[PDB]
């Protein structure tokens, strides 16, 4: 109205440039950000590696680095804090609205005592950081998918020896049932927000294309159920 | 000397008024019988003549007066019809002999009431067969009568009526008057009659015109026979149109078209008659005679009585031969002629025997009397158009001969009928849908056709029962000839094909029907008996001797209801009415009466019922053991998800089909249209859900 | 001994901290107080502004 | 012996220096100006609605110019903002979204950025050509970005998350000087307004005083019950702000060398996010957790009114050269602009 | 002086129609002695009858009159002949006598004053039954008669003018027929047309006949009213040998019948000119007669009473004497005609005057009443007044005169209310049924499984559901209890009710399926789904475009009810009575077009639908895969609806299995899509495990 000429010549820019950044802000939503980590690489066990290995997600170390790739029309942005030390609140706050983070647990460390302190074991380590960056409250409602890394050695290994060199409060048999049922347990007994926060213990095994294509069933699940419970059917 | 009376009807008034050319015709043979010595010798006729107007009154005064004069008379001589009942009646207590020269009276006939008459004038029932002849020649059997309340006239309708009995004609209305024929004219029009015959005199039927004018009865949808021996100019109206409102013009548009019968009258051969002269020679006499006394022959052809104008002359010639032909002084000299006295009945006997027994040759034809009498006369066919009189033909009684002119000039060039009919008309499909139906229906033999020739090795589709499938395909397109035969209806066939298509249908959709749903229900059940019945005990397929049992076993049921149902019962076609509506064209007076071609029996309705109840009950227990068999799966017969949705979809376009069609029955257009839409939609889902996933799977 | 030497640094640090002119905290505060009323006029959040002069308006 | 020795100097160093600044203390803060009134309530108005970011906010620096805001955030997007009209100019986007620190050149030409990956890169924004561009990448320490600000073009004191703060020369791509001693990790860092000297807290619950040229830190401040997160400065140079997670604000001063007031209310738990003065110094601009920021009375100590409009932690914070407006950067992908 | 008048009378014995001239010639002797010694009338002349017996013969007749005429005492009127054959020729030759004629028997309606200006009757003709019969109509309220005439004038031309009569008195007249001589067949034609008061003029030998052919026929009782004219003998339905039937058979269907005849003497007991009353004339003329009897005795008297006052008005008019009486002047025809004229008194058969040469006289009314011939009333012609409290009071079959027409009767259809009460209580049922699982999904809808799928949109569907159900009260709800104006209204509530039902469950089911579609197509973590509310907005939207069409519609074609008018109106009775039933339903000219519109966008929608479970057709989640539910119930929507359009847009008279099709139709569908929805929404939970826990996944 009483706009002068030049008045509509910066509503015209300021209005192209809100559509760019909205269109922008729009493809880079239904990229799909993950966040694997662990017991400080113990259990990596090359999970990285096994998009490199299929290769269907074709196309300094300073910090963090990034993974990215597609996996069914769908793109994956996966992030790993390597060493990152310093304080842990510093950048985890920063790292809140991922769609899950991903926990890696060496199943061949199961009679190995942590190389960095003798005085604990290297599953109580994976504990009590599985404790720490489940219960905060930014991730109250990220779900957790868990990888159970180089089982096959954990399988050929406790037939050798006793599984009271860690866990003296289990009195079950030796058998590989009971022994992933009752790791099982005490990994999600410690999920003190299970009403609206969901866990996944989708292991790993080998280099197959199953662990890749479980990871994607992982994240449709999480985005499918966060949708639902939007609407309000959950 | 020989005298002898007359009366004749010259001055008006009403009746027939034909003295006017008969008085000239009598005068004219009175002077050829008195130049002639040898006919009487020594004697001459004389005529004491008077007008009647014929008015029976008047003419019971003219007899009065010359019954009571002073020379007595020999006999009489009368003229109208009217006049010549009264006179002939009364002249029995005189012993006198009546001559009637142009009394047409059918009544007349009576020698009880009329002992002493002769008439050269043929009677009024010679109008009659030509009549009658005219109306089976147009194809007319409703006729109706508007008479004039005469004896001439009653006696003139009694004729027709018995002839028309003894023929085959209707008569419809008899409507009657004295003078004014208004009332009975709007009888005429109440009564809806088309074919009406008139019997009047001149002035009843200007006023007969007059009321056709005034209520429109005439046109293109009602014939007038009327009576021939009026005036050519003044039929229509020449005359007293003074008392008529109506103007020339109207009279002439409302006389168009009327047919006119007569008798001829007048010598149609070459031969000299008895007084030596032609037919033309007394016709070129009687024209310059009627010339002289005022009449306009020039362009006119004579006033009334022209036509009848021989009559007299013959009349009086053979007044004058039975004159002479007495003799009978010679056998006893005291009784005379001279000596005739009212009172003496032997010299009256001897005149009738004479008069009886004469026979000559006359301008008329040949004359004589009682004697031989009938000789019907040669008719002659005219009708009016433009105001002229065109003839239309010749007709000979006694030959039954009717030498047809083709110069008819009907408006329109069609000839009237006598009622409004009604008219048959069958109703069918209309045939852009009809095409509509084919066009889907041979797409539909096609595809069948195609995917029969596709499964009959690979063991992709093989797994699966291929035969049932095979099967399936064969009662489909059955099924798809059945809707052809349905709709090709009676449009394209006779009468008398007709049952033949029917039987084929009620025989082919139902082994189609059977077929496609024994196949099917064959499938189902074998799955359920294969794995459900069979349980956890298995190490047995399914194989033949299980599965053809119950196909062929429903087959074979079906096969013998329809020929037990066919030879108890074969099928006709029954014609269903519908109500009367007026045409498009409404030129054409005739009714439109559509029906629709239906098929049924006496016990085709329980056959009918005993089958649908049949099919109900397998299509039920199909749907049943579907349902019942939802979850399960075999290894050999994979195809059970899909048949499945086929038999449930059967059942229930079959359930919401067959009452739809026993209601829409009516509408045939409808009722083909949901048939042949249901079952194609059915036919062509089966074959998809059974082949289209075993097509796509072999081709990936 | 990197311990060692790393607390030698912290005393050579906490000696040159020592080693600064410290003045008397009331000085500090009147230097605090002199800056904030001679200030208090040229600060456009403390002193209402009327629109016309006011670029938001 | 050498260790025990070394702990018993630091331990009579540390108690001469508490001696010191316990004598320094004459006069307290809240006494001195007791007699002076407050200036009683100011209606801080949303004047203008700055939307566009599709994520949360943390970074967020002004201009000397008074209207070009840098504006950061992990949606991958430095948008150059208007205040006065509303109007983006350059958004700049960047090759790694996980960025928390943004900077300003005093000139205007250039736009500094960093993040998790321990690169800070410079934008040239003032140029022939319209697109902007990368003018220089200085991935330096080990450790992960948290603050950094230039002084002038060419020159920038940036943070890291090794326990070592450095400054930058952008040209040569390398520290000339380094700063090594902090105990906790560093978080915020301010200069004064000079060449001289800039603070600089870290995650030990204390501040220090370093020198740009020397590299020794002349003062440290203590006296938090947290780790620090936003620290601040005097318009002049003798003082600066200080708060932390212990929803307290601790002035400091550069000569007194301790503690002045303390800007704390019973009811606040939230932790401070961004501290910033005024152009007099008497009001003091502070953000905390708990999604509203309050203004502070520099000399009352009191609260001199409220601030609300976001909805999510407010974690920036800047005042102009002219001090005109202020505005906050909060994670609800909004901006505001209050005065 | 000596007075003559001319007398013609039927008195030979043998002759025909010898009784009337035997029985009234005492009257006769009677009339002439009174005139004679009466002192005041004719007191100067002595009256004479010179009469002749004519034998009933024309020709003697005739001699007769001339001898009359020829010499003698010089007569001065003339006595008309009973027998028609005779008076003919004898009225048309005494005006040219100039000679006026009086008759006291002859009541042929051909002596009409135009044709007969000199004929006065003293004995009213034919034509006078006209008037009491359309009295008769008149008085028990008759307006649909039919006539049955013999065809000779004396039947036919009174009955042309009585035609003509009650076409100017607004009476419908149903159809006409003439006979010769077969009634049967004119009968036939008059039960063909539904003739129930007829009217009938023939002879007594066609009278039985035509009763013969009544009882054959079935033409009697309380439906049929016969009114003829009957001047027949005494007991002339009790003579045999001339009818087919027996006595018997004639008295029973004669029973009822009002007959008309001539009064033979006034019953007024007024004084006469005679100087007597009409009772001591009837007690001298049955002493003096002996055992001769004729029913015109009084009209023969009071016409020598007439002629002799004509005689004295003669005498007094012109002072000369009779005396110089000549039959050639017209001066003695002009003043008799003008005596004639002048002639007004009261005689033994009521007032005498001549109204066109004719006088009115009372007419007796018979009816047969219990096997006799008994007087209900009579009928003053002079006064036009029926009178029927003269004799016997009128006596029918039961308390009424027999109704014309038929009575027909409009009635509604009750279309089998047990049908309508049995669809109520499926409808109450269904209604149970969708509260059933109302309740249960609303007490479980915190249940995860209920949650997951909606439950407010499946409370929509159920409210939807219900509606529908509740469609088939308003259905088939009779216009009966609605009245007339409430039908349209009922249409518009079936049509709304059924859209909205449609309308609420299926844009529910289909926004539950597209909020899955949004869900499951896009993945994106943080997304706007769209919401509860929003959803309950679009299915409100989508009701407010129904009834914004359905208002559209309204405003724009009204619905103008029709109706099946069934024809047949089932059963009829002896009277003929007849209800007609006229089936219900209601019609626009534009309904076509909006049944069109509707089927259009619902099938849109329906397609949408299908789009979006072909879509969601892969849900692993068991609550979100609606996919089959909407796949069977648009399916089976969709055929309803095209059925029941079919059935509804070639509605018929049926309209009894056509409201239990669409009873069924509606209770299928509601029935089918709830327990397609609901039930597994009822045994995975109330009999599969409680609680959904996720047993059977994987990742869970």
């Amino acid at each position: 109205c009483t706009l002068s000429a030049e008045d509509k010549a910066a509503v015209e820019r300021s209005k192209m440039i809100d559509r760019n950044l909205r269109e922008d802000g729009e493809k880079a939503a239904r990229e799909v950000k993950l966040l694997l980590l662990g017991a400080g690489e113990s259990g990596k066990n090359t999970i990285v590696k096994q998009m490199k290995i299929i290769h269907e997600a074709g196309y300094k170390t300073t910090g963090i680095v990034e993974t990215h790739f597609t996996f069914k029309d769908l793109h994956f942005k996966m992030f790993d804090v390597g060493a990152q030390r310093s304080e842990r609140k510093k950048w985890i706050h920063c790292f809140e609205g991922v769609t899950a983070i991903i926990f890696c647990v060496a199943l061949s460390d199961y009679d190995l005592v942590l190389a960095e302190d003798e005085e604990m074991n290297r599953m109580h380590a994976s504990m009590k950081l599985f404790d720490s960056i489940c219960n905060n409250k930014w991730f109250t409602d990220t779900s957790i998918i868990l990888f159970l890394n180089k089982k096959d050695l954990f399988e050929e290994k406790i037939k050798k020896s006793p599984l009271t060199i860690c866990y003296p409060e289990y009195a079950g048999s030796n058998t590989y049932e009971e022994a992933a049922a009752y790791i099982q347990c005490q990994f999600e007994d410690l999920n003190k927000r299970k009403d609206t926060k969901e866990i996944y213990t989708h292991f790993t095994c080998s280099t197959d294309t199953k662990n890749v294509q479980f990871v994607f069933d992982a994240v449709t699940d999480v985005i499918i159920k966060n949708n639902l419970k939007d609407c309000g059917l959950f | 000397e020989l005298h002898i009376g007359g009366i004749f009807p010259i001055a008006g008034k009403g009746g027939w008024q034909g003295g006017q050319a008969c008085m000239p015709a009598t005068r004219l043979a009175l002077d050829d019988v008195n130049k002639q010595p040898n006919l009487l010798p020594g004697f001459k006729l004389i005529l004491h003549s008077n007008d009647s107007e014929c008015e029976p009154g008047l003419g019971a005064s003219v007899m009065y007066n010359l019954l009571y004069n002073k020379p007595q008379k020999l006999m009489l001589l009368a003229g109208c019809s009217t006049v010549c009942t009264t006179v002939a009646e009364a002249a029995k207590m005189w012993n006198l002999i009546v001559l009637c020269y142009g009394a047409s009276s059918p009544a007349l006939s009576d020698r009880k009431r009329f002992p002493t008459l002769f008439r050269t004038h043929p009677s009024a029932t010679v109008h009659n067969p030509t009549r009658i002849k005219l109306m089976k020649k147009f194809g007319w059997s409703r006729v109706a009568i508007l008479q004039q309340a005469e004896e001439v006239f009653i006696s003139t309708v009694e004729d027709l009526e018995n002839r028309c009995m003894e023929a085959g004609v209707e008569i419809v209305t008899r409507q009657s008057f004295l003078s004014d024929p208004t009332d009975a004219v709007r009888n005429l029009r109440r009564q809806d009659a088309r074919i009406i015959v008139g019997l009047f005199y001149v002035v009843a039927a200007r006023r007969v015109l007059c009321e056709m004018y005034k209520q429109q009865l005439y046109g293109r949808a009602h014939v007038w026979f009327f009576i021939g021996w009026y005036e050519d100019n003044w039929y229509e109206v020449n005359l007293k149109a003074e008392g008529i409102t109506c103007t020339v013009e109207q009279m002439r548009i409302a006389a168009e078209g009327h047919l006119t019968t007569e008798a001829l009258m007048w010598n149609q051969n070459n031969q000299t008659t008895i007084s030596g002269m032609t037919a033309e020679e007394f016709r070129h006499r009687l024209n310059q005679a009627l010339i002289e006394e005022g009449y306009d022959i020039n362009h006119d052809r004579y006033p009334e009585g022209y036509q009848e104008a021989p009559l007299a002359y013959d009349a009086v010639w053979s007044v004058a031969l039975a004159f002479n032909k007495t003799m009978e002084r010679l056998t006893t000299g005291k009784k005379s002629l001279r000596d005739f006295t009212y009172t003496d009945k032997e010299i009256a006997d001897e005149i009738y025997a004479a008069m009886n027994s004469t026979q000559f040759l006359g301008v008329s034809g040949v004359v004589a009397f009682s004697s031989q009498g009938d000789r019907i006369a040669l008719t002659q066919i005219e009708q009016m158009i433009d105001g002229k009189y065109e003839k239309l033909g010749y007709y000979d009684t006694q030959l039954d001969n009717l030498s047809w002119l083709n110069t008819e000039q009907w408006i329109g060039g069609k000839v009237p009928q006598d009622r409004t009919i009604v008219t048959h008309v069958l109703r069918t499909v209309s045939l852009p849908l009809f095409v509509c139906m084919c066009t889907i229906s041979s797409c539909g033999i096609f595809v069948a056709f195609a995917l029969i020739i596709f499964n009959i090795h690979r063991r992709v589709i093989q797994s699966s029962h291929p035969v049932c499938n095979t099967i399936m395909l064969f009662g489909v397109i059955i099924c798809l000839i059945s809707v052809i035969l349905l709709g090709i209806d009676g449009r394209f066939v006779s009468p008398e094909e007709y049952p033949k298509i029917c039987q084929a249908r009620a025989w082919l959709l139902s082994t189609g029907f059977t077929l496609a749903y024994g196949a099917m229900f064959s499938k189902v059940w074998r799955v359920h008996r294969f794995t459900t019945k069979a349980k956890t005990d298995p190490k047995k397929k399914v194989e033949p001797w299980k599965l053809y049992t119950m196909v062929s076993g429903l087959l074979s049921i079906d096969l013998v209801i329809l020929l037990s149902w066919q030879i108890f019962d074969p099928l006709q076609r029954y014609l269903e009415t519908f109500p009367l509506e007026d045409p498009v064209s409404t030129t054409d007076d005739i009714k439109i009466r559509p029906e629709l071609e239906h098929c049924e029996s006496q016990r085709n309705s329980m056959w009918l019922g005993l089958v649908y109840g049949f099919k109900g009950l397998i299509l039920v227990f199909g749907l049943f053991l579907a349902y019942e068999t939802r979850s399960i799966k075999v290894k050999q017969i994979n195809d059970s998800r899909y048949v499945g949705m086929s038999i449930y979809n059967v059942v229930v376009l079959c359930l919401i089909t067959a009452p739809v069609g026993m209601v829409i029955a009516s509408q045939q257009d409808a009722s083909f249209a949901f048939v042949a839409l249901a079952v194609i939609f059915c036919c062509f889902l089966s074959m998809l859900l059974i082949f289209v996933p075993k097509v796509i799977e072999v081709i990936r | 001994t990197a311990s060692i030497a790393q607390a030698r640094k912290l005393v050579e640090q906490l000696k040159m901290e020592a080693n600064i002119d410290r003045i008397k905290v009331s000085k500090a505060a009147a230097d605090l107080m002199a800056y904030c009323e001679a200030h208090a006029k040229e600060d456009p959040l403390l002193t209402p502004v009327p629109a016309s002069e006011n670029p938001f308006r | 012996s050498e260790l025990d020795q070394l702990r018993q100097e630091a331990e009579q160093l540390k108690n001469q220096i508490r001696d010191a600044r316990k004598a320094c203390a004459d006069a307290t803060l809240s006494q001195i100006t007791n007699n002076i009134d407050p200036v009683g309530r100011i209606q801080m108005r949303t004047r203008r609605t700055l939307r566009g970011h599709l994520a949360k906010i943390y970074a967020m620096h002004w201009g000397t110019d008074s209207r070009l805001l840098v504006s950061a955030s992990q949606d991958g997007k430095l948008i150059i903002w208007d205040s006065y009209t509303t109007n983006k100019v350059h958004a700049i986007p960047l090759r790694s979204s996980w960025v928390m620190t943004c900077a300003y050149a005093p000139s205007g030409n250039y736009v500094a950025c960093g993040g998790l990956d321990n690169i800070c890169s410079i934008y040239n924004l003032k140029t022939r050509e319209g697109n902007v561009r990368v003018s220089r990448e200085l991935a330096g320490h080990t450790g992960y970005l948290s603050c950094c600000r230039f002084l002038d073009d060419n020159q920038i004191v940036t943070s890291s998350g090794d326990t070592t703060c450095a400054l930058w020369d952008i040209e040569t791509g390398q520290q000339t000087t380094t700063f090594t001693g902090h105990t906790g990790d560093v978080m915020s860092l301010s200069l004064a307004p000079d060449t001289r000297l800039f603070v600089s807290g870290a995650c030990d619950a204390s501040a220090k005083l370093w020198d740009v040229r020397e590299g020794m830190c002349r003062q440290t401040f203590t006296g938090h019950e947290s780790d620090i997160n936003a620290i601040c400065f005097f318009p002049n140079g003798n003082a600066f702000a200080t708060g932390s997670d212990d929803a307290t604000c601790r002035l400091f001063d550069l000569r007194a060398d301790q503690e002045l007031m303390t800007y704390s209310h019973d009811n606040i738990i939230c932790g401070i996010t961004s501290v910033s003065f005024s152009k007099s110094g008497r009001l003091l601009l502070a953000g905390y957790d708990d999604f509203n920021c309050n203004v502070w009375d520099a000399l009352k100590a009191d609260r001199a009114g409220v601030l609300a409009g976001h909805d999510n932690r407010v974690s920036c914070l800047g005042v102009t050269d002219d001090g005109m407006a202020v505005a906050t950067g909060s994670w609800d992908s909004f901006l505001k602009i209050w005065n | 002086s000596d007075v003559y008048i001319a007398g013609f009378f039927p008195y030979g014995d043998g002759v025909e129609n010898s009784y009337t001239g035997r029985g009234v010639m005492p009257s006769v002797k009677l009339a002439l002695g009174h005139v004679n010694e009466h002192g005041k009338i004719l007191a100067n002349y002595r009256l004479h009858m010179w009469w002749n017996d004519t034998q009933c013969n024309a020709a003697v007749g005739v001699k007769s009159f001339f001898d009359m005429m020829h010499s003698g005492p010089n007569k001065v009127m003339l006595f008309g002949a009973a027998c028609t054959h005779v008076t003919d020729p004898i009225a048309k030759a005494s005006k040219h006598w100039h000679l006026t004629q009086l008759s006291y028997a002859d009541t042929h309606p051909m002596f009409t004053k135009d044709a007969f200006p000199n004929f006065f009757r003293v004995v009213p003709s034919e034509n006078a039954f006209n008037a009491p019969r359309l009295a008769l109509l008149k008085e028990f309220n008759w307006t649909r008669v039919g006539t049955v005439y013999q065809n000779e004038p004396r039947y036919s031309l009174p009955h042309n003018h009585m035609v003509a009569d009650l076409d100017a008195m607004e009476v419908e007249v149903v159809e006409t027929q003439s006979f010769v001589n077969d009634v049967a067949e004119s009968l036939k034609k008059l039960r063909e047309k539904d003739v129930r008061i007829i009217l009938g003029n023939f002879n007594e030998h066609f009278a039985r006949k035509a009763f013969c052919e009544a009882y054959k026929l079935d033409m009697y009782g309380r439906a049929y009213q016969w009114l003829i004219m009957a001047t027949y003998s005494t007991d002339w339905w009790n003579v045999t040998q001339d009818s087919e039937c027996s006595v018997e058979e004639i008295a029973t269907a004669l029973e009822g019948a009002i007959l008309v005849d001539l009064l033979p003497l006034s019953t007024s007991g007024d004084i006469t000119v005679a100087g007597i009353t009409a009772d001591e004339y009837l007690v001298e003329y049955d002493r003096l007669r002996g055992t001769e009897y004729s029913r015109f005795h009084g009209y023969t008297y009071d016409g020598i009473w007439a002629a002799a006052l004509a005689i004295q008005y003669v005498a007094e008019k012109r002072e000369d004497l009779l005396t110089h009486f000549d039959y050639r002047v017209k001066d003695w025809e002009s003043v008799f005609l003008e005596a004639l004229r002048n002639t007004s008194f009261e005689g033994v058969t009521g007032p005498v005057r001549f109204y066109n040469n004719e006088r009115k006289a009372n007419i007796l009314i018979n009816q047969f009443q219990l096997g006799q011939m008994e007087k209900i009333g009579e009928y003053h012609s002079q006064k036009s007044h029926l009178d029927l409290s003269l004799g016997k009071p009128v006596k029918w079959v039961g308390k009424t005169p027999p109704k014309d027409r038929t009575l027909i009767y409009i009635e509604h259809s009750q279309v089998n209310p047990t049908i309508y009460i049995v669809s109520a209580s499926a409808s109450v049922i269904g209604v149970i049924i969708a509260t059933v699982f109302l309740a249960f999904n609303i007490k479980y809808r915190n249940q995860r499984y209920i949650k997951m799928s909606s439950p407010h949109l499946n409370n929509l569907i159920i409210v939807g559901c219900m509606i529908t159900y509740l469609s088939i009260i308003f259905l088939g709800l009779d216009t009966t209890l609605s009245s007339v104006a409430a039908f349209p209204y009922i249409c518009t509530a079936r049509a709304w009710i059924l859209m909205a039902g449609f309308s609420l469950s299926f844009g529910a089911m289909f926004s539950k399926t597209w909020r899955v579609h949004s869900i499951f197509t896009d993945l994106k973590l943080n997304k706007k789904v769209i919401k509860d509310y929003q959803l309950f907005m679009v299915v409100g939207v989508l009701l407010a475009i129904d009834i914004a069409i359905i208002t559209t519609w309204q405003i724009a074609d009204p619905f103008y009810r029709e109706t099946k008018q069934l024809e047949p109106l089932h059963h009829e009775n002896i009277d003929d009575v007849l209800v007609i039933p006229e089936n219900e339903y209601c019609q626009s000219e534009h309904m076509t077009i909006f049944v069109s519109i509707i089927y259009a966008y619902k099938g849109l929608l329906l397609v949408f639908g299908a789009f979006l479970a072909w879509e969601t057709r892969h849900v692993s989640i068991p609550a979100l895969n609606d996919s089959k539910h909407i796949g069977f119930s648009v399916y089976n929507v969709f055929i309803t609806c095209l059925a029941g359009a079919a059935i509804s847009l070639v509605l018929s008279d049926r309209k009894d299995l056509v409201f239990v099709l669409l009873s069924f139709f509606i209770i299928f569908c509601t029935t089918a899509t709830l327990c397609l929805v609901f039930v597994p929404k009822l045994v995975e939970l109330k009999r599969n495990p409680q609680g959904v826990v996720d047993k059977r996944v994987r990742a869970t």
